[PDB]
């Protein structure tokens, strides 16, 4: 009964609870926003090539 | 507007009221020397008490260029609002 003396607790019990969620990467929250502001761009800049100015506030010719 | 209006060189404008722009009129009998100066420009014509008065024989009448319509570009920017 050696195997009772060791530490009950496996090597993957303490790997699933050390490391248990999957850590967020640094760059993740970059390439969101910049998706996510390439659309602010697209719609609210005036220089971009699908803005909404003019089919918002339409034109007076 | 209606076919005949009343207003030109009685009662106008005779200078700007912002600094963007600077008006001046020479109010004279019969004529009048505009001096109009924006930015780096500046023109200085002359314009008659009827000159003013065949300017609103053809009318403008400025209409909107929408996308869809001007019904559905102003719900549209109530959404964008």
């Amino acid at each position: 009964d050696r195997v009772l003396s060791l530490p009950a607790v496996s090597k993957n019990q303490v790997l699933e609870n050390v490391f248990h969620t999957a850590p967020k990467a640094p760059v993740e929250h970059l390439e969101k926003m910049v998706s996510a502001n390439s659309k602010v761009y697209d719609a609210l800049n005036l220089q971009s090539k699908r803005v909404l100015i003019w089919q918002v506030k339409p034109a007076l010719f | 507007l209606t076919t005949f209006t009343f207003s030109g060189l009685q009662d106008a404008p005779v200078a700007a009221l912002s600094g963007s722009i600077k008006l001046n009129v020479a109010a004279k009998a019969g004529k009048a020397e505009v001096t109009v100066a924006a930015g780096a420009a500046k023109a200085a014509t002359q314009v008659s008490a009827a000159a003013l008065r065949k300017l609103s024989g053809s009318k403008i009448s400025l209409a909107e260029v929408a996308r869809i319509s001007v019904l559905h570009s102003s719900i549209q920017n109530y959404l964008l609002s």
